[PDB]
C-alpha cells in the first residue's frame, strides 16, 4: 500500500482544467443584442424550411442493407465492445433528439 | 513600450484640406504623395465610390508600407483596416479565390447601435394587485403587480401587469436579490443576492453583488460593431449543445468550405432590413495588399470582375515592380506585374527615395522615439554611410550602437562607437563582395 | 480469439504509471496537482512498520 | 426595390433600351453607341424570353474597354425578375477540393428554375378577446378565441398547437393576427388602439404561393441528408449522375404534368481566354444537353497560347467551341460617343461639370482610356468640394490629372526609371553614388 | 542535466563566452575562437534580453563546419530557460496539410512568449465529523460540519445550496477535501491515514494524504508561462490542448489573432499578464520558397516580431521557386532589413583545441602525437572527419584494451574508413563499378 | 518445410574476439574489410555512451549491403531494437515526411520497464454493495460500490470494489458461482466461466463450464518488459482504448496520425530519467537503417543535417550503389551517391569489394548447402563461370530450376544438363537486351 501511494499519487495535468476554463471565459457581460433573431440559426432554417424540404424529397435508395447500420457502429449481439456499451448508446440515442 | 521600426508614423501629417506640413506626423518629403494619401483618405471617409483601386509604386526602402499604416492611422480604430499580402492567398485547406472573397468581405463593417430602458435594483417587496374578474368566478383574480425596487441613492415602486408572474417564475427570486427590468418588453433578469446578505453564511458559493449605482431606472446605449464576414462566418457555421450536429462540429476538423452566394444575398439583405430601419449603418473599409507581384494571373483576373460589385470597398495596392515578367505567364511582361487591364481600372502613384537632410532628420527622429541620443558627429557620418550605402542598413544599426554605448557606460554614441558597429555588421554590397571574393562556398 | 492469449504477464498498463496525461487535463486543476504532489506522505506506512 | 446599389460601373446602365423592332436608340436605357451591340443583345433577350430553344451560347469578344460586361449587365437587368441569371467568373471554376466537372454541371443547373405554385388558405381579422381553460399537472389546456372584422365577428376554439403557438409569443387581444390553418404559422400584423392594423373585408381568404426554385437545390438537398446544410453553407460536390438524371427525369414529366413549369436561365461565364481544354471539351458536350440554358460567354484576349495546350490556339479558344458558337463583336467608341457617355456617369453621379472641362477630361479620356476617364470624374468631385463648389472646373481635372498617373506614363517613366528598381535578375541601386 | 546526457554534436559548449564587458576570451566556455562573432552574438543576447525594440532579423555567413549551428546553440543556451526559444528547418515548414504562411504564422507566434498569473482563494481543511438532520425535520435543516487543520479546527454551518453542493461528491467525513472560497466548489482530495486498513485492496480513487497544514482558508498567486501560440489553438477549438498535442491546428484563421491580440494588450496594461522577449532560430535558410520570403519580409514589421536567425553557407547562387540566382541564395529583400555576421574556418591551434575539448567531451584520452596527427588529419580534411575518427579510435584502442588512443590506432581507423576526398576518387576511379546517373552499370568481372 | 528467400545463410558477422574477420564465417567468405568495419560499428554501439554517430556504406550491386546489414542486426539480437527502412517508404500521404523520420528516429531506442501487479481469482457468490447501517444523516445507504466475498476454494476476502470494475463485472453479466479474475490496479475482469458446479444445471449452455484455476487469491507478480518510445509516444498523444463508452468515443475522436510536439517527449524524458534514477527502467540504444538513399528529397538531406545535430539521434547506418549522381530533388546538384557534401561531412565512407572465381565458387555451394540441394562437381563449375560473367543473381535465381529439372528426371543432383535446360528456358539481361535490339515491334 505504501509503494501504491508513492507512485499513484504523483499525477500531475499537462497544464491545467483552471487555465483552459479561465482562457475560454471572457470579462464581456451578456449586452444582449437583435443578434438572436438576426442569426437564424441552422436548426431554425431546417424547422422554418418544412414546406420546401417535404414538397422537393421524392427519391428513394432503392437497395439498403439491414442490420449494416447496427453493425457500422460496431454495436450488435457479438461485438468486441462492452456487453452494456451498446445498451447505454442504444438509450442515449433514445433520448437524443 | 515597444516598436519595430515603425510608430513614428503619426497619422499623414496633414492640414485643414491644405498643404501637409513638410515634417509632420514623423513624415519627411514625398509632400505631394501624402498629399493625394490625404486625398484618397477623404475619398474613403466619404463612403460613396464603390471598387475603386490604387497603387503606389517605387523602389526598396521608399517607405510604401509606412505610407499604408499612415493611411490604417488616420481612418481610426472605427474604420476597418485589413492588411494582407499575396502570399498567404495560397491556401491549402480552401482555394484562393474564396480566401480572396473573405479577406474581401472583412474589410467591410456593419454598425449597430441599440436603445433600451433598464430598471434594476434590490427588491423590497413583492405583491400581487387583487381585483374583479369580468366574468363572475369563484377564484381569484390579480390586475397588477407591485415590486418595490431600491438602487443606490434611490428606490422606486413599479406596478406590473400579471403577467410578469410567469417571468418571475423564469427567474426564481423572492427577496433579498436584486434583478434587471427592462420597461416595455418587461420579463425579469436575475444577476444575484444583495451584498449584505454574505454574512448570513459563513460559507456559501453565491457571490452576492452590491446594490446597483444610480436610481432604480436607467436608459444605457448599446452601441456594436461587426464585420460582415463575422455575420457570415456565424449564419454559416452551426452552433449547438446536443443536437448530433453538435458534436458533428466536433470530433472532426472544422474546416472553412466556400460560402455559398445564397448566403451572402440573404445577410446583404437583412443588413439592408436593419439599415433602412436605422438600426445598423454601413461604412466601407479597406483591403490593403502589399507586394501584389507574387499574386499569380488568376487572382488579377477575380480582382477584375469583383472590382464593380456595389458591396466592394476601396482596395489599396502595394508594390515595388516595374516593367517585370507577369506570374503565370513569362512572356505577358506588364508594368508592376500587374496586368494592364487591371491598372487601367486603378490609379498609380510613384514614391521617390530620400534625400541627405531628409536622411538625417529620420534618423534623428528614429533616436528620439529609441529615446537615444545621437551627436553631430555620428549623426552626420551615419547619414553619409546610409546614403551611400542604404536606408535600412543606416535605420538598423541604433540598437547595436545603443548597446555598445551602453557598455562602455556612454548615455549618447560617439566615433568610435559607431565606427565598431559599422565594423561588426556588415550590409548586403559588403555580404555580395565578399561572397565573390570567397572560394570557400561561403 | 486467437489474438486474445494471456498478455497481462508481458503487458504494461501505463494508466498506473502517470504516463497518460493527456487525458489528465481533463478533471484536474493544476494547484490541486501541485499541492497533492506535496503531501507524498512518506513515513506513515514505515512507523506502522 | 429597397436593395442596395451603390455608386458602380455598371449601375448606371438600366435595361437595354431599344424599340419593339429591335433597333436601339443611340443613347437610352444607360448605353450610348454599339447600336449592333445592343440590337444582337436585343436578338438574345428575345432568344431567352421565348424559351422554347435550348443549348445556346454566344461569343462576345474584342479589344479592352468595349463593353463587353456592361452589356452584359444590361441584359441581365432586362432580365430582371421572374428569370434566374449566373454570373460566374472563368477562373472561379478552379478549385483544389471540388471537382472542376461536376462543379460546372452544377452551375449551369443553378440556371435553370423551376417554379412550383400551390393555393394556401388564411384567416385575418381583429382579435376581440383572449381565454384559455387549461390545468397546473393534468395540461390539456383548451383556448377559445374571438375574432372579428368590419363585417364578421365569431369565436373559435384554440386547439393545442394553435394554443401553443400564442403562449410562445407575447400576444395582445388588440393585435391583428393571420393564421394559414394548414400550415399553422401566425402573422401578427399589427395592434390596435394602444397600433397600425386595421383589418377589413371577408375574414377567411385563399391565396396562391409560387416558389422560385432552380434545379440545383432539387439535386443537392435530393443528393443526401446533408444537402441542407451543404447548400446552406457550400461543402459539396460530386453529386452522382444517379440522381442527376433521376431528377431530369421527374421534372420532365412534372412539365409535360404542367404541375410546374421550368424557367430556363441564363449563365455568364467570364475571361474564359484563360481556362482548361478540359472545360472546353466539357462544355462542348454540354451544349447539346436538352435541358442547356443558355450560355453567356465573354473573353478579351486574341490569339494567345490557351493554357494545358502547347499552340497558341487562334482567339484564345479551341476551334470547337467556334463551330458550334456564334460571335458577337464590339467597335470602338467616337470622342462624341465617349463625352456621351461620360456625361452620362456624370448624371448618374450628379457632379457638375464645366463645359470646358468636360471637353478637355473627353479629350484626355480618349488619349489615355476611358477607364481613367472614369475615376477623373470621380476624384474631381472631391477637388472641386476641398474648394467648396459642386461645379468641377479646368483646373480640378488638371490637378487631378497632374496627380495621378496613366498606365502608358508610368510606363515610360519606369523605363526612365529602369536604375532605381530591380530588374527581372533584382539588381538594384538603392544608393546614390 | 534534465534532458538526455547523450552526446549531442554540441555537447561540449554550454551558453556564451563572453564577460561582461562582451569580450570573449580565446578558450572559455567550450568553445573557440570566433571572437568577432562571439562579440556580435552577445550583442544580439544582450538586445534579446533588453527587449525594448523587435522587428530585426540577423544572419550568420560561413562555409559548413564554421560554428554557426554551434554559435546559434551557444546563444540559445545562454539565453537560459523560461525565455521562449524556438528552433525551426526551413524543410520542416513545407506542410501537406498546412499553408506555408499559416505555418509561418505559427512559427513566429511560438517565438514570443507570455507570464500569467492567478490569484486563489481557497478553503483547505480535514472534515471532522457531519451531522445533517435530513429525516427529523429533513429538506436541507441546516446541519453543521466541523473542518479541522493541524494547526486550528473550526466548525462551519451548511446551507440548503451547500446541501445540495454536499449532495454530490458525497463525503463521509474522516476526508481530506478542499473547498474554494469564491465559486463554493469542494475538491475530493483524498482521506486520512486511519483509513488505509479499512481494506486490502482499493481502487484508483482512495488516497490517504496529510491534514492541510495552518490556517483554514490561504492566498496563493500562481504565475503560468505561457506563449502565445498555444492560447490561439485552445480559444480555436473547444479542446484546443489536443491539436497542440497533436498538431492538429487545423489552419486557425486570422480573425481570431486580432481578438488575441487585444486580449493580451488589455492584460497588459490590467498587469494580470506580461510578455518574455523571444528567439527565433532557422538552420539551413538558403533552401527555402519565394512565398515565404515574402511573408518573412511583411511579419517582420509588426509588433510581434521576435528576433530571427539565419544560418546559411551558400554562395551566391539560385533560391528555391525562382530561376534566377542571389547573393547566399537569398533574395535581396530579406538581406535590406537584415545584419550579417561572418565566419571563418580555425587554423591549427583552434582546430586541435577543438578537437581536444570534443575529446574531453568524449572521455576520450588521447596522446601528444596522436592529437598532433589528427589535426593533421582535421586540417586536410574537414573537422567533423577528425572527431569521428577519434571516436572510433577510441573503440578500435579499447580493443587492443592498452587505455590512450594510439598512433598506430588512430592510422589503422583512417585505413578502415574512407575520407571524402579518398571516396571520391575511388568512385572517379570505378565509375564504371558504380551505377552511373545514366543507368549503365558492368556487371561482369570477366573481361 | 524450410522456406529461404535469398537469406538466413548468415549469422551475423561472427568475428574473432580480436576483431578480425576470418575468410569463411557465418555465410560471410572473404570480406574481410567490410566486416572489420562492421564490427567496430557494432563495438560503438555497444559503448552506450554516444550517440549522433552515423555511417555509409558504398559500392556497386550484387556486393552484400543487405547481407551485412543482416548480419549485424541478427549479432545486435532481438532485444536490441532495430528499425529496417526504405527510401520509397518515407514518401507518405498524411503527415510531411518530417513527422515520419522522426517517428522511426523514435522508434530506433527502447526502454524496458521494471512493473510488479497483483493477481486474484475465485468464484463469485455475492453482489452487495456497503450496507452502512450508520445513516449519518446525508446517506441513503447504498453505494455503487458491490462488496464481493472472492470465494476461491483456498481464500476468501470481501473486497469494497469501484463503480467501473463492478461495471465490468456487469458487462460479463455474472452471476452466483462463477470463477472471476480481477486486479487490484486496474481493475480488469475476466472470468473463465461458470463452474462445474452448474454444468449439470442446463443440458446445454453457450457458456463454459469450467474448474476453478488453483492457487491463492492475492498472487504478486513482476514484469521487466522491454518497450519501445514510440509505442509509449503514440500511446501518449492517443490513448490507445478502453472498455468503457467514455473511453470507446473518445479512441472513435481521432484514431489516424499527426505530427508529434517536444514537450510531452521530454516530460517522458524527465519521468524516465526520474525511473533510472529509481532504477525501475535502463534505456537501451537503437539502430535505423534506410534502403536506396540515392532518391531521397534534397529537403529531406538538409533537415537529416540537423537531425544529427540533436541528443536523441541514434546510429543510422545507411547503403548506396551510385557513382556521380545527381541529389534528386536538385538540379544542378551532383555528388557520389547522389547526396550533398553538407551530409556527408560528418558521415564515414566504408566501401565494398568485388570477388574473385573462388569465391563466386564458394558462395554458390553455401547457397546449395542452404537449400539442402546436392550438386556435381561439373555443374558447380559451369554455375560459378556462368556467374563470373553473368551475374551472381542470375545464377542464385536459377539454381532452383536446376534442382527443379533434376527432379522432375528423377535425379536428386543438378548436372551439366540441368544448367543447359535452365539457360535453354531462361535468359539473363544481356541476351534479353540482346534479343530486343532486333525487334520487329519491341519484342
Ligand atoms: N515620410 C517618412 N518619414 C520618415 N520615415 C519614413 C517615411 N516614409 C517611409 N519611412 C520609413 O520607411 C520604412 C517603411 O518602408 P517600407 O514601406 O517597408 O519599404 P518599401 O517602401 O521599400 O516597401 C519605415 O520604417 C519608415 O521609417
Ligand atoms: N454603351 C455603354 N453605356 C454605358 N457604359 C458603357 C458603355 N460601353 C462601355 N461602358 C463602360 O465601359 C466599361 C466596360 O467594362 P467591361 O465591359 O467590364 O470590360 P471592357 O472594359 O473590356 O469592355 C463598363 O464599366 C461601362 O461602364
Ligand atoms: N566554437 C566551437 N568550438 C568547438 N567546436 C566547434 C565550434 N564551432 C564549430 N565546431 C565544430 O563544428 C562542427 C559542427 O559544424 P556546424 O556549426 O554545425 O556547421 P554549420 O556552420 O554549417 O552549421 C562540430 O563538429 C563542432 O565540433
Ligand atoms: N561477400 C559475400 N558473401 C556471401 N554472400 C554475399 C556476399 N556478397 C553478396 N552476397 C549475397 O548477395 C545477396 C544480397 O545482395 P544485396 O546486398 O541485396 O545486393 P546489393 O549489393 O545490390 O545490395 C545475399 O543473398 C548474399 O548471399
Ligand atoms: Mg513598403
Ligand atoms: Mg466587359
Ligand atoms: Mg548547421
Ligand atoms: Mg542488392
Amino acid at each position: 500500500v505504501n509503494k501504491l501511494r508513492c507512485d499513484r499519487r504523483p499525477i500531475f495535468g499537462k497544464n491545467l482544467i483552471d487555465l483552459l476554463t479561465k482562457d475560454r471565459r471572457v470579462k464581456y457581460d451578456k449586452s444582449s443584442i437583435i443578434d438572436n433573431e438576426l442569426i437564424k440559426p441552422l436548426q431554425t432554417r431546417v424547422l422554418d424550411n418544412r414546406k420546401i424540404i417535404d414538397t422537393f424529397a421524392v427519391l428513394t435508395p432503392s437497395a439498403v442493407s439491414l442490420d449494416m447500420r447496427k453493425l457500422a457502429l460496431g454495436l450488435n449481439d457479438d461485438s468486441s465492445v462492452g456487453e452494456n456499451t451498446r445498451l447505454k448508446v442504444m438509450q442515449n440515442c433514445f433520448e437524443v433528439s | 513600450t515597444r516598436t519595430a521600426a515603425h510608430t513614428h508614423i503619426k497619422g499623414l501629417g496633414l492640414d485643414e484640406s491644405g498643404v501637409a506640413k513638410r515634417v509632420e506626423g514623423g513624415f519627411v518629403g514625398q509632400i505631394e504623395a501624402r498629399e493625394a494619401c490625404g486625398v484618397i483618405v477623404d475619398l474613403i471617409k466619404a463612403k460613396k465610390m464603390s471598387g475603386r483601386a490604387i497603387l503606389l509604386a517605387g523602389g526598396p526602402s521608399t517607405g510604401k508600407t509606412a505610407l499604408a499604416l499612415a493611411i490604417s492611422q488616420e481612418l481610426g480604430p472605427k474604420v476597418p483596416f485589413c492588411p494582407l499580402v499575396g502570399s498567404e492567398l495560397y491556401s491549402v485547406e480552401v482555394k484562393k479565390t474564396e480566401t480572396l472573397m473573405e479577406n474581401f468581405r472583412r474589410a467591410i463593417g456593419l454598425r449597430i447601435k441599440e436603445t433600451k430602458e433598464v430598471y434594476e435594483g434590490e427588491v423590497t417587496e413583492l405583491t400581487p394587485e387583487d381585483a374583479e374578474n369580468p366574468l363572475g368566478g369563484y377564484g381569484k383574480t390579480i390586475s397588477h403587480v407591485i415590486v418595490g425596487l431600491k438602487s443606490a441613492k434611490g428606490t422606486k415602486t413599479l406596478r406590473l401587469d400579471p403577467t410578469i408572474y410567469e417571468s418571475i417564475q423564469r427567474e426564481k427570486v423572492s427577496i433579498g436579490d436584486v434583478i434587471y427590468i427592462e420597461a416595455n418588453t418587461g420579463a425579469v433578469k436575475r444577476v444575484g443576492r444583495s451584498d449584505a446578505y454574505a454574512t448570513e453564511f459563513d460559507l456559501e458559493t453565491e457571490e452576492y453583488v452590491p446594490l446597483p449605482k444610480g436610481e432604480v431606472h436607467k436608459k444605457k446605449e448599446i452601441v456594436q460593431d461587426v464585420t460582415l464576414h463575422d455575420l457570415d462566418v456565424a449564419n454559416a457555421r452551426p452552433q449547438g449543445g446536443q443536437d448530433v450536429i453538435s458534436m458533428m462540429g466536433q470530433l472532426l476538423k472544422p474546416k472553412k468550405t466556400e460560402i455559398t452566394e445564397k448566403l451572402r444575398q440573404e445577410v446583404n439583405k437583412v443588413v439592408a432590413k436593419y439599415i433602412d430601419q436605422g438600426v445598423a449603418e454601413l461604412i466601407p473599409g479597406v483591403l490593403f495588399i502589399d507586394e501584389v507581384n507574387m499574386l499569380d494571373i488568376e487572382i488579377f483576373t477575380y480582382l477584375n470582375k469583383a472590382l464593380e460589385s456595389n458591396i466592394a470597398p476601396v482596395v489599396v495596392l502595394a508594390s515595388n515592380r516595374g516593367m517585370t515578367t507577369v506570374r503565370g505567364t513569362e512572356d505577358v511582361i506588364s508594368p508592376h506585374g500587374v496586368p494592364p487591364d487591371l491598372i487601367d481600372r486603378l490609379l498609380i502613384v510613384r514614391t521617390l527615395p530620400y534625400d541627405k537632410d531628409e536622411i538625417r532628420t529620420i534618423i534623428e527622429r528614429r533616436a528620439t522615439v529609441e529615446r537615444l541620443q545621437v551627436e553631430s558627429s555620428a549623426l552626420d557620418l551615419l547619414a553619409t554611410m546610409g546614403t551611400e550605402t542604404s536606408l535600412r542598413y543606416a535605420l538598423q544599426l541604433l540598437a547595436p550602437c545603443g548597446i555598445l554605448a551602453q557598455t562602455s557606460n556612454r548615455k549618447e554614441i560617439v566615433v568610435n562607437d559607431v565606427n565598431e558597429a559599422k565594423l561588426l555588421f556588415l550590409d548586403a554590397k559588403r555580404s555580395t563582395k565578399i561572397l565573390e571574393t570567397s572560394a570557400n562556398y561561403l | 480469439k486467437l489474438f486474445k492469449k494471456n498478455n497481462q504477464v508481458n503487458r504494461v498498463d501505463l494508466d498506473f504509471l502517470n504516463l497518460v496525461f493527456t487525458l489528465n487535463d481533463k478533471d484536474l486543476t493544476s494547484y490541486h496537482a501541485e499541492e497533492i504532489s506535496k503531501l507524498t506522505c512518506v513515513k506513515n506506512f514505515v512507523e506502522e512498520v | 426595390l429597397k436593395s442596395l446599389s451603390l455608386i458602380a460601373a455598371h449601375s448606371h446602365i438600366t435595361g437595354l433600351g431599344l424599340d419593339e423592332n429591335l433597333q436601339p436608340r443611340p443613347t437610352s436605357e444607360g448605353m450610348v453607341g454599339q447600336l449592333q451591340a445592343r440590337r444582337a443583345a436585343g436578338v438574345i433577350l428575345k432568344m431567352v424570353q421565348n424559351g422554347t430553344i435550348a443549348g445556346r451560347a454566344v461569343l462576345v469578344a474584342g479589344p479592352p474597354s468595349t463593353g463587353k460586361t456592361a452589356l452584359a449587365m444590361g441584359v441581365s437587368q432586362s432580365l430582371g425578375k421572374d428569370v434566374p441569371f449566373t454570373a460566374i467568373a472563368g477562373s472561379e471554376i478552379f478549385s483544389l477540393e471540388l471537382s472542376k466537372t461536376e462543379a460546372l454541371t452544377q452551375a449551369f443547373r443553378k440556371s435553370i428554375g423551376i417554379k412550383i405554385k400551390e393555393e394556401t388558405e388564411l384567416i385575418e381579422g381583429e382579435v376581440v378577446e383572449i381565454q384559455i381553460d387549461r390545468s397546473i399537472t393534468g395540461g390539456h389546456k383548451q383556448g377559445k378565441l374571438t375574432i372579428k372584422t368590419t363585417d364578421m365577428e365569431t369565436i373559435y376554439e384554440l386547439g393545442n398547437k394553435m394554443i401553443d403557438g400564442l403562449t410562445k409569443e407575447k400576444v395582445l387581444a388588440g393585435d391583428v393576427i393571420s393564421i394559414d390553418k394548414a400550415s399553422g404559422k401566425i402573422t401578427k400584423l399589427g395592434r390596435s388602439f394602444a397600433f397600425v392594423q386595421c383589418p377589413e373585408g371577408e375574414l377567411q381568404k385563399r391565396k396562391t404561393v409560387v416558389h422560385t426554385v432552380s434545379l440545383h437545390e432539387i439535386d443537392v438537398i435530393n443528393s443526401r441528408t446533408q444537402g441542407f446544410l451543404a447548400l446552406f453553407t457550400g461543402d459539396t460536390g460530386e453529386i452522382r449522375s444517379e440522381v442527376r438524371d433521376q431528377i431530369n427525369t421527374k421534372v420532365a414529366e412534372w412539365k409535360e404534368e404542367g404541375k410546374a413549369e421550368i424557367v430556363p436561365g441564363v449563365l455568364f461565364i467570364d475571361e474564359v481566354h484563360m481556362l482548361d481544354i478540359e472545360c472546353f471539351s466539357f462544355i462542348n458536350r454540354a451544349l447539346e444537353d436538352e435541358f442547356a440554358p443558355i450560355v453567356m460567354m465573354a473573353t478579351n484576349r486574341g490569339v494567345s497560347k490557351t493554357r494545358g495546350t502547347n499552340y497558341k490556339s487562334p482567339h484564345g479558344l479551341p476551334l470547337d467551341l467556334l463551330d458550334r458558337s456564334i460571335i458577337i463583336t464590339t467597335k470602338s467608341y467616337n470622342e462624341q460617343e465617349i463625352k456621351t457617355i461620360l456625361s452620362i456617369r456624370a448624371q448618374e453621379e450628379e457632379v457638375e461639370l464645366s463645359s470646358d472641362a468636360l471637353d478637355l477630361l473627353t479629350k484626355t479620356g480618349v488619349e489615355t482610356s476611358l477607364r481613367y476617364s472614369s475615376n477623373l470624374i470621380s476624384v474631381a468631385q472631391q477637388i472641386a468640394m476641398k474648394r467648396k463648389n459642386n461645379t468641377v472646373e479646368v483646373e480640378d481635372v488638371k490637378r487631378a490629372y497632374l496627380l495621378f498617373l496613366d498606365s502608358a506614363r508610368s510606363v515610360k517613366y519606369v523605363q526612365e526609371n529602369e536604375s532605381q528598381y530591380i530588374d527581372d535578375q533584382g539588381n538594384v541601386q538603392i544608393s546614390i553614388a
